[PDB]
């Protein structure tokens, strides 16, 4: 995260940690105590589905607390339109070895019905991004979990303001100040309504964190959530990768 | 009645036939009397963050 500031600890509680034999591989949100919704391109790369690792509760990488809660993962499930390599259905849905307890420290993030999300949530301004991605472009990333309030852009005003995608949005500042970068991919774009916080994006990636004329790119959650729900209502299968159809 | 200020709905909201509207809220939440209102009915329900309510208690 470019231009936040430190999330106090226990007010990301959503915020998960996605591990690959002890390295930082990508953010991640949870969405129940078993679910985890991350980005497909997190896993382009992965050779043994059995050193995957996600934390819960976790804050400062630099110490162990105790509010941490690691789990294998036992599922990653990506849509089958998407491309490895590419930004288009940027989403994966990950289920956990075993369930996290929910505690101060770690708490879901409400997924969002379809509807409300389209209709209400799309014209909300301002969501958090969240992780420990890289403070800077060609920099060093975050020790402690960073977050950043950035603005939505309809899309049309996305181009203007400048491919982009139904399944994307924009949303951050154009001037190089202030986006998620690489290393918080995967995780949250989380947006506040009447008391209560929401799954609207996931952040995704583009050609360079923090670049002077272009916004931060996002997967449009809402475009998913039917997807999201009946794979949650499913049994799991042998072999921790599964393509599910999509839509 | 849903596509504006969300029905009236704290969270989720159905079209009915007629004038009618129905709010819903998510698990972990029930409908207050008002029929727009969620309160949560556990612990640590989605999409609150406990050291922040518990600051407001
Ligand atoms: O290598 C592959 N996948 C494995 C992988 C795993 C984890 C992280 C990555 N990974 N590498 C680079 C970034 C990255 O820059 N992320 C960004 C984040 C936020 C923002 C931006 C970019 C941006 O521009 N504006 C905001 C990233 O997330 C890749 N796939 C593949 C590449 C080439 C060809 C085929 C497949
Ligand atoms: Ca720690
Ligand atoms: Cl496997």
């Amino acid at each position: 995260i470019v231009g936040g500031k430190v999330c106090p600890k226990g007010e990301c509680p959503w915020q998960v940690l996605l591990l690959v034999n002890g390295a930082q591989l990508c953010g991640g949100t949870l969405i129940n105590t078993i679910w985890v919704v991350s980005a497909a391109h997190c896993f382009d790369k992965i050779k043994n589905w059995r050193n995957l690792i996600a934390v819960l509760g976790e804050h400062d990488l630099s110490e162990h607390d105790g509010d941490e809660q690691s789990r294998r993962v036992a599922q990653v499930i990506i849509p089958s339109t998407y491309v490895p390599g590419t930004t288009n259905h940027d989403i994966a849905l990950l289920r956990l070895h075993q369930p996290v307890v929910l505690t101060d420290h770690v708490v879901p993030l409400c997924l969002p019905e379809r509807t409300f999300s389209e209709r209400t949530l799309a014209f909300v301004r301002f969501s958090l991004v969240s992780g420990w991605g890289q403070l800077l472009d060609r920099g060093a990333t975050a020790l402690e979990l960073m977050v950043l309030n950035v603005p939505r852009l309809m899309t049309q005003d996305c181009l203007q303001q400048s491919n982009i995608t139904e399944y994307m949005f924009c949303a951050g500042y154009s001037d190089g100040s202030k986006d998620s970068c690489k290393g918080d991919s995967g995780g949250p774009h989380a947006t506040h309504y009447r008391g209560t916080w929401y799954l609207t994006g996931i952040v995704s990636w583009g050609q360079g964190c923090a670049t002077v004329g272009h916004f931060g790119v996002y997967t449009r959650v809402s475009q998913y959530i039917e997807w999201l729900q009946k794979l949650m209502r499913s049994e799991p299968r042998p072999g921790v990768l599964l393509r599910a159809p999509f839509p | 009645i849903c596509v504006n200020e969300n029905g009236g709905c704290e969270q989720y909201c159905s079209d009915h036939t007629g004038t009618k509207r129905s709010c819903r809220c998510h698990e972990g939440y029930s409908l207050l009397a008002d029929g727009v209102s969620c309160t949560p009915t556990v612990e640590y329900p989605c999409g609150k963050i406990p050291i922040l309510e518990k600051r407001n208690a």
